[PDB]
């Protein structure tokens, strides 16, 4: 993503700083909103 | 007669005003919210 918006506000990606855990493949991005694949997923089972 | 109220300024400091460190339990103080704390996430004060 090339533009974040945050509340009507427009931040091209240049300016921010993002970062991310593991990435998943291309298909499954759009599921994870371009994002990595949060840890408490994995976690929280084995947790309880 | 509101030094508390207004912002920290250190230039105000008169000589021997300090007297100590006191603190107090949670539950005799009540924090307060202003517009500026819940306008927008991009701002650096946001929920404190």
């Amino acid at each position: 993503p090339d533009f974040w918006i945050i509340s009507g506000k427009k931040y091209h990606r240049s300016h921010l700083v993002v970062v991310r855990g593991p990435q998943p493949p291309d298909i499954l991005k759009p599921t994870y909103i371009f994002g990595g694949i949060p840890l408490t997923q994995r976690i929280y089972e084995r947790v309880y | 007669p509101d030094y508390y109220e207004k912002p920290f300024n250190p230039d105000g400091v008169t000589p021997g005003s300090y007297k100590g460190i006191s603190q107090i339990d949670p539950y005799w103080a009540m924090p307060q919210l202003t517009a500026g704390s819940t306008a927008d996430p991009s701002s650096e004060h946001f929920y404190e």
